[PDB]
Formats: structure tokens, sequence, C-alpha cells
RNA sequence: AGAAGACGGUCGAACUUGACUAUCUAGAGGAAGUAAAAGUCGUAACAAGGUUUCCGUAGGUGAACCUGCGGAAGGAUCAUUA
RNA sequence: AGGUUCGAAGACGAUCAGAUACCGUCGUAGUUCCGACCAUAAACGAUGCCGACUGGCGAUGCGGCGGCGUUAUUCCCAUGACCCGCCGGGCAGCUUCCGGGAAACCAAAGUCUUUGGGUUCCGGGGGGAGUAUGGUUGCAAAGCUGAAACUUAAAGGAAUUGACGG
RNA sequence: UAGCGUAUAUUAAAGUUGCUGCAGUUAAAAAGCUCGUAGUUGGAUCUUGGGAGCGGGCGUCCCCGCCCUCUCGGCGGGGCCCGAAGCAUUUACUUUGAAAAAAUUAGAGUGUUCAAAGCAGGCCCGAGCCGCCUGGAUACCGCAGCUAGGAAUAAUGGAAUAGGA
RNA sequence: GGUGACCACGGGUGACGGGGAAUCAGGGUUCGAUUCCGGAGAGGGAGCCUGAGAAACGGCUACCACAUCCAAGGAAGGCAGCA
């Protein structure tokens, strides 16, 4: 009924960021959430965020920044070559010059400039910019 | 029962039964030789095949076939048609357009030699390419894995 | 929602964070098995000996105090139901429509319901048969259902 | 919505095809009623012979009488009714001349006020009627 | 050493007959749909269209249609008072 | 089986140029019950189901929790009637530059070129036509599945201005 | 413009077949309603920061080396050493390596007099010069099969009547 | 026994297969009788001889369909090779 939980999180966090809100509480928490948020974070474009354990599947409670346009998802992960990342980037992105497509490889969850620098493919996460 | 259930004497064609048998023999127990090789790439000659008695000429540890070309694997899902098992064999086809897959399955009858007693549907076994045993068998039982059992009620 | 009903309820239990065993329960492990073992005789579901533990004893949860559960208690003593207790009261509910709706035969909705119950049985059978707690030749036949039950 | 399932190619492509044949021109080209039914057969000209000389009144609002000839093909030989496009070209038509014949501009479709006409008249005898009209060649005689 | 020839076997064309099947085609008569309408008879619908309209079902009548039983508002009422 | 009342068909009386209608009088089948068929409705919210997120407000129905007081038995604690709130699941309402939409409008018909949560059914200009034919279900009436030839340049939706309205 | 018109098949236009990427209140379009098997999809959880020198600057960034196993090592028992065997699941995935005819396509070189082409050509001769230099590349070749690294994601497997290591 | 809604079996194809061709954002939709590779056939079916190799047709035998010469007893045919 709750398929995919990465989905539900991108789209609680883009909801709340269309609406100016400044903290967001995302409600079932995965490992993948976390990869995803740490690579959003460390590209500026969310603050910290917090995991709030009860011994079910966590919380996570998000701060905005204003940065963020939309962080949206592909709903089958896709299983992606190097060759053609650049059909994905010109499809999802919305400049050559800033977004990132976030892939999971066997070298880790990273994005695409990073996956393109360590010479790796892999499946497709979703997207921000 | 016995193994000598045909209208011919039923033999392995490479061991001579009347080795001149005299008194300085024992009457009993007397066990004549038994014919088996070792099969390349690895696979193990079950013991069942050692000293089991049975005759199969297109088992591939006591007869006459050579197991060359391709190594497969599928599940079992029938085991009538005596000495022959049919297999299921499931992949997923890519379709480049809606660039997605499609599931597809093949079935193939094998040869089952007697030396694996114990075999179930559901179990997944190991094939090896032979020479054509009939109109449709073209691959034999190398290798049986059992499938979330071993235990029973 | 509901499997067979049109329901969005949320009403359940709400497990507190803290796993400890509190410090005013003076019950030490295998004597709570002995009340459990005790009520199991007695003839009861694991359910209502959770209940009475619970209600009465101040057991809040058996899984903090004896390290497991309850089924599995019954089972390592050898005194587990031979059915699942959940197959047995969807089995009961069935049997007691099923002579309902043959003494009363204008009952569209007890029909109905009926079928209900029946698919409910054949998916959890399904279940239990995959996970080797029901023999794989278990079949809920409704005419020898009501020997089995009650 | 639609599935969008990694495994779903098939359903995908099963879709597509079962609503393909959904379309006109799908339908039109791939059902073969539509070749069966059109006298050409698929061939972009056909010859026949003449067999009367006719006049089909315009549709309304338009009021004239549009010079047409009665067809009958050489080969399968269905009738057809040809228009003979321009202001004194029937005059040039002789009966049981033989005329090579054209579609007349839609793909099967009538055009303009002439009603159910779908073909015009190139090159009665085999004399082209533009070289006719513009005097620059004369009937064989 | 052996040719013609012959009994039998085996492949088996072809012909006759029968069945099945696909395509194309004749037909007294009957019943439609499109048109060209610029005829005759009425006025069913669009306004409360002069009986509000429509759906399902059933009967009836030159024709549009009418009537019965349930239903809808896409109604001509978002409303009617202790 | 039963048939009170209504009342398809039918008869008559009116009205009308006509009136196999509307209005009036009578009246069959039916309407009612039991048993068996039929599977259709503007069977409609003309809005698939499951899940998540995104404003406010006041009510209402069920359950639970908590509070000044009033009232009943009874004099007390309950338990009922009311009053003030909170939580959950419902049928709805008002309001809003959330956003959407061709607009009417819609808190879902939003979170859609910044396009991917899962999945079923289904449309492809108007007619011909839900017709022909084959199949299949039914006692029948009919239901389901379902073309083509040919024809046509628009048919439609929502709003605006006028004109007209027994 | 030495060419231009017409008929027909087909592609783009067509996001009017929609995987990317359309629609279904009122425009055409959600089955009357519920159950249900194939099919499709399916919650969270099991290794992470300090680690070893080269290390995009131990510079609190980090090319990057992580501070699998053992029976013969063959450079019955000495350090200089490395191979015979196997993988503590098996797959999908991803990267690499082999193999995928030539032609065609992309593309390197080369003044066909330019070009479309072709696979050719270029340099000294005061003449023995009893001739010298150079090319005829490279890429791509879906899926399936073979091979070697990674191991996040997704599937799957091991001890519960212990028939466990 | 074997196969089948993961579409068997049957029917159609104005179907020889492929390398490739047209179109041209990315996806895709159509086409490929046609000089290279593979197949198949020599009017239609069938059967053979010889040879390493053919079920050969610029080999033979037979039937069927066309068809040539004849003194009417017979005889000779096969352009989907180049014209
Ligand atoms: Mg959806
Ligand atoms: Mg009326
Ligand atoms: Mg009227
Ligand atoms: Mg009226
Ligand atoms: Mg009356
Ligand atoms: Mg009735
Ligand atoms: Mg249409
Ligand atoms: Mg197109
Ligand atoms: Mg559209
Ligand atoms: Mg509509
Ligand atoms: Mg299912
Ligand atoms: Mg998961
Ligand atoms: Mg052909
Ligand atoms: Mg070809
Ligand atoms: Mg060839
Ligand atoms: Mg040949
Ligand atoms: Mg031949």
């Amino acid at each position: 009924v709750r398929m995919n939980v990465l989905a539900d999180a991108l789209k609680s966090i883009n909801n709340a960021e269309k609406r100016g809100k400044r903290q967001v509480l995302i409600r079932p928490c995965s490992k993948v959430i976390v990869r995803f948020l740490t690579v959003m974070m460390k590209h500026g474009y969310i603050g910290e965020f917090e995991i709030i354990d009860d011994h079910r599947a966590g919380k996570i409670v998000v701060n905005l920044t204003g940065r963020l346009n939309k962080c949206g998802v592909i709903s089958p992960r896709f299983d992606v070559q190097l060759k053609d990342l650049e059909k994905w980037q010109n499809n999802l992105l919305p400049s050559r010059q800033f977004g990132f497509i976030v892939l999971t490889t066997s070298a880790g969850i990273m994005d695409h400039e990073e996956a393109r620098r360590k010479h790796t493919g892999g499946k497709i996460l979703g997207f921000f910019f | 029962a016995d193994i000598q259930t045909e209208r011919a004497y039923q033999k392995q064609p490479t061991i001579f039964q009347n080795k001149k048998r005299v008194l300085l023999g024992e009457t009993g127990k007397e066990k004549l030789p038994r014919y088996y090789k070792n099969i390349g790439l690895g696979f193990k000659t079950p013991k069942e095949a050692i000293e089991g008695t049975y005759i199969d000429k297109k088992c591939p540890f006591t007869g006459n076939v050579s197991i060359r070309g391709r190594i497969l694997s599928g599940v079992v899902t029938k085991m009538k048609m005596q000495r022959t098992i049919v297999i299921r064999r499931d992949y997923l086809h890519y379709i480049r357009k809606y660039n997605r897959f499609e599931k597809r399955h093949k079935n193939m009858s094998v040869h089952l030699s007697p030396c694996f007693r114990d075999v179930q549907i559901g179990d997944i076994v190991t094939v090896g390419e032979c020479r054509p045993l009939s109109k449709t068998v073209r691959f034999n039982v190398l290798k049986v894995t059992k499938a979330a059992g071993t235990k029973k009620q | 929602g509901r499997m067979h009903a049109p329901g969005k309820g949320l009403s359940q239990s709400a497990l507190p964070y803290r796993r400890s065993v509190p410090t005013w329960l003076k019950l030490t492990s295998d004597d709570v098995k002995e009340q459990i073992y005790k009520l199991a005789k007695k003839g009861l579901t694991p359910s209502q000996i959770g209940v009475i533990l619970r209600d009465s004893h101040g057991v809040a949860q058996v899984r903090f105090v004896t390290g497991n559960k309850i089924l599995r208690i019954l089972k390592s003593k050898g005194l587990a139901p031979d059915l699942p207790e959940d197959l047995y009261h969807l089995i009961k509910k069935a049997v007691a429509v099923r002579k309902h709706l043959e003494r009363n035969r204008k009952d569209k909705d007890a029909k109905f319901r009926l079928i209900l119950i029946e698919s409910r049985i054949h998916r959890l059978a399904r279940y239990y048969k995959t996970k080797r707690v029901l023999p794989p030749n278990w079949k809920y036949e409704s005419s020898t259902a009501s020997a089995l039950v009650a | 919505g639609k599935c969008r399932g990694l495994r779903t190619a098939r359903k995908l492509r099963s879709h597509r095809r079962d609503q393909k044949w959904h379309d006109k021109q799908y339908k039109k080209a791939h059902l073969g009623t539509a070749l069966k039914a059109n006298p050409f057969g698929g061939a972009s000209h056909a010859k026949g012979i003449v067999l009367e000389k006719v006049g089909v009144e315009a549709k309304q609002p338009n009021s004239a009488i549009r010079k047409c000839v009665r067809v009958q093909l050489i080969k399968n030989g269905k009738k057809i009714t040809a228009f003979v496009p321009n202001d004194g070209c029937l005059n040039f038509i002789e009966e049981n001349d033989e005329v090579l014949v054209a579609g007349f501009g839609r793909k099967g479709h009538a055009v303009g006020d002439i009603p159910g006409v779908r073909f015009k008249v190139v090159k009665v005898a085999n004399v082209s009627l533009l070289a006719l009209y513009k005097g620059k060649k004369e009937r064989p005689r």
C-alpha cells in the first residue's frame, strides 16, 4: 500500500518546501532516505536533519533553507550505463550548470558528477535541483 | 525390483562378468565389477552411482554419454515419463522500446539418471549438454539441489 | 484499510519505548511461564493468556519478561494448539454462518458475508501452507469443518 | 493510470497494439477491406474505357454542371466516375476512347462540390489532356 | 559373364469419388442507411417549447410520439420558518 | 396463493381543424406474497481502488478521554439529560490568490513540460451503429462479444453579448 | 530553376497511439457492485567513524592501498616465496576484457581541376636514381552467450522436534 | 505421456531471413524483390543414374498442363541465364 518510502519522503519535502515551511517531518525512515538527504545536504540544498529513534522505523526532521525547487523520484529504478547518463541528464535536469541526478552504484549512493568521476553506472534513484 | 525387467539382458557393455569363477573364489559373496567414470568440470560422481546396481546407458556416470557444450539450470516441474523429467527455466526478456522486461520461460526435457533418488518437484537441477538422446532430450542431469526442504512432517 | 470492509479505522496498541521490565514486577521468567502453562491447560488461546496476564498479574509483555512469545513457549512445552488460533476462529465463524444460512435461506447478506469469510480462510491457509505450519495437503472442506471446531 | 513496473513490457505492448486498432488510419491501412474496396487496387493511376459522358450537379451552395465521364477499368473491370478538368476539355473526349485516370487528391475522398467523384482524367487516348488543352498536341487522327 | 521379362516389397506422381475449407459471385422478394431534396402530413424537441426534459422497461398508435412503473436533474427549486 | 387501491392495454365522455393525446369516468395485465428466471437504469458524485502530503472555521453522528456548574433517583459514588473542550473514524457545510482548470468550478478535479507512489478498466472527428454477421447465455423479451462498405467539415464543451420566451 | 507540377505509398509534423509523453465531472471516454486466480507491485532492519605509507592540499579534502581460505609453498620440515585446489549462497545490476564478415554509417589522411567519389599518393634528379618515403587508420556493432573487478540497490539461502557449527 | 493466457494449437501475410534503407531533438515509425552473406526453386508434383559432392533440371524416367515436327508409323521439349 506504500510501495516506496523514498517517493513519499521526497514528495513531503517538495510540498512543504513549496508551502514555505521551515521544517519537515518525514514519517517512515530508511537508510536510502538518509543517503539521499546526505547528498542533498552536502550539495547545499537542505539544512541539518535529525533522525528520531523509536524502535520501529524512525522519523526525520529536516531543516529547509529555501534553496530547493523540486526533489522528485524515478519510480522504477532503471539501470543506467555511463553511455546513457547524458540522456537522463537532458531529460531530467533544467540545465548543464546545476542540478543533480542521484544514482545508487556499487560504490555507494552518489550524484551523477561523482558517478562519472568514479567511472561507474547504476540504478537511478531520483533528481533534485 | 530386480534390474533384469526387459526382454534383453541388461548389462554394462564394458564389464566382463564371466571371468572364470572357480573354486578359489567365494560363492559367496561375489559382487560384479561396476564401470563408472568421472565427468569433468568439477562434478562429483554420486556414491549411488558407485555401488548402485542399475543399468542406464544414458547415465552420465555409468553410461555412454559425454558432457560438452552448455551447463544450464532449472526447476523440476514434472516427474512422469520414466527416466526423464521436465524442468522449467524462467528468464527476463528485455524490450527496448518500453525499456522494460517481460517474463518468459522454456521447458526442456532432461534425462534423470537413477543415481539421484530423492528428487522432488521444486528442486533445482544442474544440466549438461550431451548428444541427442531422444527426439526432444538433449541435456542430462548432473546435480540435484533441494529447495527449502530437508525437514518433513 | 480493512481487507474486506470500507473502513479506514486507526485503533491499535501503542507499545512503549522502554523494553525493560518494571522494578515493581516481582515475577521472574519461569513462574510467569508456569502461569502460561496453567492457563493453557485450562484451555485458553495465547491471546487470552496475554489478556489475563496483562489485566490481573502486571505482566504487560511476556516477551520483555521471559524473552520470547507465548506461542513459542507453548510450542516448546509441546502443548501449542494443532491449528493456528486465527484460522480456528475464522472456521468457527464460517460454521456459525453456514448453519444459520441453512436454516434461513433468504438471507442474501449472510451469503455475501460467508463468501467473505471463506475467502479470508483460503488466503490465511495459503500463507500457513507456505510457512509449513499446515500440512501441504490441508484443505478447508466445508462439509467436515464443523467436527474440527467448537 | 498506466502501469510503470519494471517487468510490465508485455502489458504495455499488448495494450498498445490492441489500442492501435482504434484509430482510423491504422485500421484503414492494415485491415485490407479498404484495399479490396477501392477500384485502383493500391495503384496510383489506372486505364479504362469511356462508357458515356455525364454531368453531375454541384453540391449546394454552388451551382454548376461538372462534366465527368463514366469509365470502366481494364483490369478488374469496375466502373468509376472521373472528372474531366478544364474549361473545354470534355469536347476532347470522344465516346469509347481509352483514358488514364488518377486520384483526385484526398486519398479516396470526394473533393470540392463534386458529389461522390474521386478521380480525374489525365491523358485521354494517349495524348495528355494538358497538351490538348494548351494546343501542344492534337488527337491522333 | 549375363539382356528382355516376371512374383513380391517400397517410395509414389496422377486420375476418379467424397468431405471440409477460403475467396469471388447470380437471385423473385423483403427490409435498411446515406444522400439529392425544393414534395405531402403534422409539430416531437430547443422558452415552464405551450403536458418540464431525459434513462431503463413494457404496451399501443399514420408519423413525429403517447401512456404505465421505478429512476435522474443534465430543472423551472441549492431556501420556507413552532 | 391473493386481488384493497392505483392502473400499461381497452371502452367511453370531453377538448380540438384533427386528438388513436394531455383532462374526466370505468377498467384488463400488473401492482401484493411464496418459489424459479432475467442482469438491465441519468444502476450518477455523470468523478476506479489502495497509500502519502498540502490552509482555516463552525457544526453534526458514533466511540473514547477530561473538565465549572445545572438536573433525575436518592442523601452519597455511579449512571442518564445538558454545558465546555481534546482524540479517532464517518456524512456533509462555509471560507480561502494552496494549487489546478477551456471555464463552470474543484481542498480535490491540487502536489503535471519543475512531466515517474502501486495497479485495474477504458477513449481516439461526426455518422452508418451498438447495426449486419458469427459465437454464446435466456422459456421469451433480450443480454454479452462485435464490424465493414458507404457518408460527412464539422459535430461538440464552457462562458459572453443580443434577440426571443404561452 | 535545367528543372518544375500532378497521383499514390510512407516518415516528420502527431504529446491525434503518448516508454520518454496524452486523455476518462460537464467535450469521446471509470465496469452497477463486491470477491477472486494467473499478471503486476510490495514497510523498516544485518558495517561505521576513527583505520596502513604513497594519498585529487597527516594538511581534520584524500589518485588511493580496505589497518577470502589453506593442503603441495616448488623463487614429510631453513629467510629470501608464490602456485596446485576451493569460494564462507546463487542471481540481477555495473565496469572491464575477449569475440561480433566485408560493404553501408560515423570518422583520420590525401587539391578527383572543386565535389559526389576513390584509395590513393608524395620527393629528387645538375640523370644512373641501374629509386626513395608513406598509406590503405579508428569508432560503433542491440539482446543472448563467454570473461575479470565492484557490491550499494533488488531477489534469494543457512541453527527451532536442532537431523546445528 | 508432451504443449498452452509468460497466448499453445489454428488462421492470415500485399512474409524469403539478415547485413542494411528512409525519416531525424531524445524516444520512435515505416521499408528491405534488388549486386554481400544464408536459404529455396527451375511449368507442377514424384522417382533416380553418375559422382567426393545433386534427389541436378543449359542429366534421365514417369504422370499432369501447355507445346513443336511428321510422309501420321513416330520423334523432339523446358529463358525465374544473356539479348
Ligand atoms: Mg495514481
Ligand atoms: Mg413531449
Ligand atoms: Mg412542441
Ligand atoms: Mg413539452
Ligand atoms: Mg379507477
Ligand atoms: Mg413484479
Ligand atoms: Mg470515432
Ligand atoms: Mg506520423
Ligand atoms: Mg488527446
Ligand atoms: Mg461525455
Ligand atoms: Mg493474484
Ligand atoms: Mg524494501
Ligand atoms: Mg511470397
Ligand atoms: Mg532481402
Ligand atoms: Mg544470394
Ligand atoms: Mg535444387
Ligand atoms: Mg528435379
